[PDB]
RNA sequence: GCGCCGCUAGAGGUGAAAUUCUUGGACCGGCGCAAGACGGACCAGAGCGAAAGCAUUUGCCAAGAAUGUUUUCAUUAAUCAAGAACGAAAGUCGGAGGUUCGAAGACGAUCAGAUACCGUCGUAGUUCCGACCAUAAACGAUGCCGACUGGCGAUGCGGCGGC
């Protein structure tokens, strides 16, 4: 063996999992305790070819099934949710690839401790990409 | 109310009103008769002072000059006069 | 007597070199020449000598400051960031 | 020296080996900024009047300022007199006739 | 730089009114070494070795020392008239309280 | 991805959608305990009581 | 014609108030036209709440929340239908809608 | 080509003896291969956990920094780096008419531990209280602002940093300015927010196993 | 954005889409530094100001409404041609400045035709200091001052009396 750190069986070890639920793609990155050890960035984006679909709840599902088929490979065993958005300037209410990429997380085996928004929230600062008067359909 | 009199009205309900706008104009001040505790002075203060008062002989100050109404340091031995 | 209206400093080129160029000079030309306050003895003595330097009249004290003025904005605005720097991070 | 100045940090006048008793940033009003030490294996680098950075020895003795005589080309020559004596004092390439011509 | 200088000017154009004052080095001087100085004033643009035996006396006729923030001619509307001015002594304050300051 | 393929009983007909009548709303019971149920969308004609089939669990609620 | 009795804006004792810009077509509008609304959605969206908490590291753990507040612009307000055209005998009302929690 | 996650090893993350709950977590790093030594690629890393997995009772809306300082063998050393909320409380508790007041001030201790802390706080609606802005006087906030930091001068200035650290786990310098606040505005909600921490002692190697001992 | 580690083939972006960034490894996570604006949530039919306009702390000043006043002066007042001061944003001019956004313009689209709505890039400009121009739906589309004539709950700054 050379994966997996040694512990007791009915004990889990933690590493954070970072969810991007923005617009036009998802990431379900996860990671290890401090946030630094980068252990699968798998992507809904990369897993459908429509470009309609990489935003959508069905490549977020399956997003979050191949991070929980790599996280019980590693050793790594219980997630805690970092739960991000586009943040800042842009907006902040996240994107289809949330609920879906945190529900079927939860059904593919793996233990949640604190999901928590973690998405970045300005102090009245970068003047919007949209002009006076806005981008309009 | 087409029917009030406003020559001889209840004496209360005129002190509900201004200083001015009233049957005839007169202040809410007074002069007010305070010994200060540990002397023999009667002082004449004025209600709505604006100066820190000292007495004849308490050589301390009397009241706090403020807002509306001065305030006296001590609950003093206070009475309003005539 | 209130002589001319627009030149100032710059009526002694006259009728030549232009007008967008006189009108950037005299804003030099009226900067350069003046006698600013010294910080050092508290008197009116700065006198340009040439480019750079600058010389109290009295207090005999020369002061290496900006070309056309005395506290050019650049020298000012890193002043006040060597200062934050000895107590930011204290050195 | 530069290294250990703090980042951000305003500089004239620098050595580029160190030793070299000064050779960059030394016109009139011009600065090098100190940017990005490395702790170990010592270079800086530095922000040199051009925006070019460059990675130099972290040893290299400078001194903290701006150079004085700052916003000089800001007065136009104004005549061709007073270009004559600027480049009368420097060397003899002034009046440079047009290749076309 | 909002509400905390009307502390020391304050006091000290009340002075200015009453209380018996000299300006100038060699006036305080005269009063450093004749004990009847207080409290001496030293202004921000004065030379450094003026600052530093002015210093030196109030050390040795055991009187106070105020170095007044700000420039000898920042002083001058301080004090309220048309000079420039880096040392003064108040000798013999008429009610004020620049004895009571902060030194 | 591989799970057991699973028949269901529904809750009330919680009517139509789909913007033409053609997709029910039935939200399924999954034939185990009763508290776990999920809001769904069939098409097809319903009769109350009945006993449908789906192909996975985990797919999507129906809210915008 | 006049619509409204304030001119469509609240403010009164002022001459300017703060810019700011919609959420969804970023457009400028100043501060005291522009139509909120403050959610407070429940961020595991309850229905996904029972497959959560099994696998939940605990017993009694408090699901968070997640505070995100729209304010649109009122061109985009009407078009997404969190206002409504109303009607001129029931336009003078700042009556917040009724609730219906359940 | 070659599978990347063979070729590491795994440690564990021990608090100082301050807390209850010692075994943090497991970082995992690779070993040494050529100049990245197993040391100082993980020195420093910052470990975002809360208190509810750090302590027995405590709340859970805390949370510390932690930064590696020393490892020795499989143990990997912490000290303390810096304290905040969760978002999602902090702004639970700001809502609509009442007024946010706070401030900030920047305290050293008498070991080298510049510390930057920050308290907010909230006025209170009383029981009875029928009007619905319990606002307060700006002159009001003036003096309470001057209280909230002046206390927390003396809570950390006065004595050493593990007494600032094992002052705040129950809140203890929130709730002591909660505690005289209220005789001029009634307060309610009082975190001590957020605390930055500047600068970093010379790195002595004692008192950092003085907070690794029983 | 620049470093610095970790990791994978895309990321970005739209109704779809491409220009564009990328295995001299971006995007994401983490530790940092730097530079620039702007001061979210608290923020409302609240305040201040003649008006434009004003929001992170502590700060050297100087001003003002309102209230308190058995103070003083004793018609000193009201609007005011000629004339003065201040005046958003854009603009010009000079010097710093250049983060974000972005007139022009360059493409990529959709289009019958797009010099436009949408996307990446991007100059002048948005930033400061100084010297200008006096124009706005500068709107309360309501000149200033003064009196008189319904109510009702409520609000802000004072003052008064109180369970
Ligand atoms: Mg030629
Ligand atoms: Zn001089
Ligand atoms: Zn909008």
């Amino acid at each position: 063996i050379s994966l997996g750190p040694q512990v007791a069986e009915g004990e889990n070890v933690f590493g954070v999992c970072h969810i991007f639920a923005s617009f036009n793609d998802t990431f379900v990155h996860v990671t290890d305790l401090s946030g630094k050890e980068t252990i699968c960035r798998v992507t809904g984006g990369m897993k459908v070819k429509a470009d309609r679909d990489e935003s959508s709840p069905y490549a977020a599902m399956l997003a979050a099934q191949d991070v929980a088929q790599r996280c019980k490979e590693l050793g790594i065993t219980a997630l805690h949710i970092k739960l991000r958005a586009t943040g800042g300037n842009r907006t902040k209410t996240p994107g289809p690839g949330a609920q879906s990429a945190l529900r079927a997380l939860a059904r593919s085996g793996m233990k949640i401790g604190r999901i928590e928004d973690v998405t970045p929230i300005p102090s009245d600062s970068t003047r919007r990409k949209g002009g006076r008067r806005g981008r309009r359909l | 109310p087409l029917a009030k009199d406003l020559l001889h009205p209840s004496p209360e309900e005129e002190k509900r009103k201004h200083k001015k706008k009233r049957l005839v104009q007169s202040p809410n001040s007074y002069f007010m008769d305070v010994k200060c505790p540990g002397c023999y002075k009667i002082t004449t203060v004025f209600s709505h002072a604006q100066t820190v008062v000292l007495c004849v002989g308490c050589s301390t100050v009397l009241c706090q000059p403020t807002g509306g109404k001065a305030r006296l340091t001590e609950g003093c031995s206070f009475r309003r006069k005539q | 007597a209130k002589r001319t209206k627009k030149v100032g400093i710059v009526g002694k080129y006259g009728t030549r070199y232009g007008a967008s160029l006189r009108k950037m000079v005299k804003k030099i030309e009226i900067s350069q020449h003046a006698k600013y306050t010294c910080s050092f003895c508290g008197k009116t003595k700065m006198k340009r000598r040439a480019v750079g330097i600058w010389h109290c009249g009295s207090c005999m004290k020369t002061v290496a400051g900006g070309a056309w003025t005395y506290n050019t904005t650049s020298a000012v605005t890193v002043k006040s960031a060597i200062r934050r720097l000895k107590e930011l991070k204290d050195q | 020296p530069v290294g250990t100045m703090p980042e951000g940090t305003i500089v004239c006048c620098l050595e580029e080996k160190p030793g070299d008793r000064g050779k960059l940033a030394r016109a009139s009003g011009n600065y090098a900024t100190v940017i990005s030490h490395n702790p170990e294996t010592k270079k800086t680098r530095v922000k040199l009047p051009s925006g070019s950075k460059k990675v130099i020895s972290s040893a290299n003795r400078a001194v903290v300022g701006v150079v004085a005589g700052g916003g000089r080309i800001d007065k136009p020559i104004l005549k061709a007199g007073r270009a004559y004596h600027k480049y009368k004092a420097k060397r003899n390439c002034w009046p440079r006739v047009r290749g076309v011509a | 730089t909002k509400k905390s200088l009307e502390s020391i000017n304050s006091r000290l154009q009340l002075v200015m009114k009453s209380g018996k004052y000299v300006l100038g080095y060699k006036q305080t001087l005269k009063m450093i070494r004749q004990g009847k100085a207080k409290l001496v004033i030293l202004a921000n643009n004065c030379p450094a070795l003026r600052k530093s035996e002015i210093e030196y006396y109030a050390m040795l006729a055991k009187t106070g020392v105020h170095h007044y923030s700000g420039n000898n001619i920042e002083l001058g509307t301080a004090c309220g008239k048309y000079y420039r001015v880096c040392t003064l002594a108040i000798i013999d304050p008429g009610d004020s309280d620049i004895i009571r300051s902060m030194p | 991805r591989v799970q057991p393929i699973k028949l269901a009983r529904v809750t009330k007909v919680l009517g139509r959608t789909g913007s033409q009548g053609q997709c029910t709303q039935v939200r399924v019971e999954f034939m185990d305990d009763t508290s776990r149920s999920i809001i769904r969308n069939v098409k097809g004609p319903v009769r109350e009581g009945d006993v449908l089939t789906l192909l996975e669990s985990e797919r999507e609620a129906r809210r915008l | 014609t006049k619509k409204r009795r304030n001119n469509g804006r609240a403010k009164k004792g002022r001459g300017h108030v703060q810019p700011i810009r919609c959420t969804n077509c970023a457009r400028c509008v100043p501060k005291d036209k522009a139509i909120k609304k403050f959610v407070i959605r429940n961020i595991v969206e309850a229905a996904a709440v029972r497959d959560i908490s099994e696998a939940s590291v605990f017993d009694a753990y408090v699901l968070p929340k997640l505070y995100v507040k729209l304010h649109y612009c009122v061109s985009c307000a009407i078009h997404s239908k969190v206002v409504r055209n109303r009607s001129r005998e029931a336009r003078k009302d700042r009556t917040p809608p009724p609730r219906f929690r359940p | 080509v070659v599978d990347p996650f063979s070729k590491k090893d795994w440690y564990d993350v021990k608090a100082p003896a301050m807390f209850n709950i010692r075994n943090i977590g497991k970082t995992l790093v690779t070993r040494t291969q050529g100049t990245k030594i197993a040391s100082d690629g993980l020195k420093g890393r910052v470990f975002e956990v809360s208190l509810a997995d750090l302590q027995n009772d405590e709340v859970a809306f805390r949370k510390f920094k932690l930064i590696t300082e020393d490892v020795q063998g499989k143990n990997c050393l912490t000290n303390f780096h810096g304290m905040d909320l969760t978002r999602d409380k902090m702004c639970s508790m700001v809502k609509k008419w009442q007024t946010m007041i706070e401030a900030h001030v920047d305290v050293k201790t008498t070991d080298g531990y510049l510390l930057r802390l920050f308290c907010v706080g909230f006025t209170k609606k009383r029981n009875n209280q029928i009007r619905k802005t319990s606002y307060a006087q700006h002159q009001q906030v003036r003096q309470i602002r001057k209280k909230m930091m002046e206390i927390m001068t003396r809570e950390v200035q006065t004595n050493d940093l593990k007494e600032v650290v094992n002052k705040l786990i129950p809140d203890s310098i929130g709730k002591d300015i909660e505690k005289a606040c209220q005789s001029i505005y009634p307060l309610h909600d009082v975190f001590v927010r957020k605390v930055k921490m500047l600068k970093k002692p010379k790195f002595e190697l004692g008192k950092l196993m003085e907070l690794h001992g029983e």
